[PDB]
RNA sequence: UUAAUUGGAUUCAACGCCGGGAACCUCACCGGGGGCGACGGCAGGAUGAAGGCCAGGCUGAAGGUCUUGCCGGACGCGCCGAG
């Protein structure tokens, strides 16, 4: 099973955002306290509608600093790293970390022969 | 050349010339509404004080509604023989089939006269 | 002019009159709602 | 859409009066001038070398 | 090496230099999208925008795009010179 601060996925789901943020780190809880931008709220509306089934579009996004919430668990979204919208899937274990951590913005750096 | 169906009275030539003069003077120092949907809006809005309509309008529908609507709203109307003349008096290259005056400006003395000469045309 | 019909002496308007700006304001006939294209004011049917 | 976002903060909040460079801008009492621009304007500004 | 580590700077006289402050910006690099060619000639013109307008499918996304339904009353699409 999955555990986070003593609460599972649904145990996290049933509660409002206040204690749900109290379970989050300072960098996440404080940012949630200071509110979400107009495009974060729009994307949240999009994903809530998609989970309901209204928004059937494959959802792409660019908000890299979007903090994953338990409500977003079980959905696939495409996040922008600068070139393309790389696909990611949200499992219960994604809670408490930003979305922009999950897209390689720099490709792998390997080494060829020196000049 | 039979007059179209929406005609209710015969406008003499001098009266048509005076109507075109009023249109020109209202264009200079007043306000006119070029186009017929704008004329219809003015008559509905009540801002139209005199509706000048061309006689040689190939589509009848555009000018068909003007006489009964104007008579309903008690806004006088007059005719001019050529839509080209109405457009030239309207200061626009394309032809204006109907022009409703809002502020006669210095044409009021003509318009009030023309309205008088309109009032005798329906009798 | 196309939105203006005439029957038996009265003028019928295809679209309704938006009450904010008075007469002469045709506004959306969407079937489900009467929406105004000038400011987004929507009176649902 | 065709307007740059307002910026009260950071380097982008300051664009020099004369040369318009976005980098070094001294604002001591609000000169609002670039560093490279200060050489042509200092002596007329009453500055004196000592 | 990358999409990008923008580029410049070559020993003295390049390398805590431009940067005397890169999370948007900085951007001069990359991916993607939107928008106007001023002023003229040719052309349309009031025959009705080019500005915005909801519900939405494409749009990261926005009447940008399109089905939808429309006004605001007026000069503004576009090719060449020239911007």
């Amino acid at each position: 099973e999955f555990r986070y601060r003593g609460y599972t996925l649904e145990q996290l789901m049933n509660m409002s955002l206040e204690e749900l943020a109290r379970l989050f780190p300072a960098r996440q809880r404080r940012s949630l306290k200071r509110g979400l931008t107009p495009e974060q709220k729009k994307l949240l509306r999009k994903i809530r509608l998609a989970k309901k089934g209204k928004y059937k579009k494959p959802i792409r996004t660019h908000c890299r600093d979007m903090i994953i919430l338990p409500e977003m668990v079980g959905l696939t979204i495409y996040v922008h790293n600068g070139k393309e919208f790389v696909p990611v899937e949200i499992k219960p274990e994604m809670i408490g970390h930003y979305l922009g951590e999950f897209a390689p913005t720099r490709k792998k750096v390997e080494h060829g022969a020196p000049g | 050349m039979a007059k179209p169906s929406y005609v209710k009275f015969e406008v003499p030539k001098e009266l048509a010339e005076k109507a075109l003069q009023a249109v020109e003077i209202a264009r200079d120092t007043g306000k006119i509404r070029k186009g017929t949907n704008e004329t219809t809006k003015a008559v509905e809005r009540g801002q139209a004080k005199l509706v000048i309509i061309a006689e040689d309008v190939d589509p009848e529908e555009i000018v068909a509604h003007l006489p009964p609507l104007c008579e309903e709203k008690e806004i006088p109307y007059i005719y001019v023989p050529s839509k080209k003349e109405l457009g030239a008096a309207a200061g626009i290259e394309v032809a204006a089939a109907s022009v409703a005056i809002i502020e006669p400006g210095k044409a009021r003395d003509l318009v009030e006269e023309i309205a008088m000469k309109v009032k005798e045309l329906m009798k | 002019w196309k939105l203006y019909e005439i029957k038996d002496g009265k003028v019928i308007r295809k679209n309704k009159f938006c009450p904010r700006c008075g007469p002469g304001v045709f506004m959306a006939d969407h079937g489900d709602r009467w929406a105004c294209g000038k400011c987004g004011y929507t009176e649902w049917k | 859409y065709n307007k740059r976002k307002p910026r009260k903060f950071g380097k982008g909040a300051r664009r020099c009066i004369r040369c318009g460079q976005y980098g070094p801008i001294i604002r001591i009492q609000g000169l609002m001038l670039c560093r490279h621009c200060f050489r042509e304007v200092a002596p007329k500004l009453g500055f004196r070398k000592y």
